[PDB]
């Protein structure tokens, strides 16, 4: 999926929406991956979506 | 002895008639829902 999820990322940012994702948050998620994953598994609030 | 009875028609007196009753809905209208958001490239 990565490549359509790169367009779909960008489609996105375009609309203004706070998209986290590996390969963007790559220096904050190279901190601790496990961490910058529970960070937003934590929160109720975050949206997840699941690219099928 | 012809005088012992007579016959007797019977008819039902107290008679009454009425009108039947209808129901029906006052004014119509329909309001328009609202709907859409732009797609984006």
């Amino acid at each position: 999926t990565a490549m359509e999820v790169v367009k779909f990322v960008n489609f996105l940012l375009v609309n203004g929406f706070q998209t986290a994702i590996d390969i963007f948050e790559d220096r904050i998620r190279g901190i601790d991956i496990i961490k910058w994953m529970e960070r937003y598994l934590r929160d109720k609030t975050v949206m997840i979506i699941v690219a099928i | 002895a012809e005088e012992g009875a007579l016959v007797a028609a019977v008819e039902p007196g107290p008679l009454a008639d009425g009108a039947a009753v209808r129901l029906a809905l006052a004014g119509e209208g329909e309001a328009c829902p609202l709907l859409g958001s732009p797609g984006a490239g």
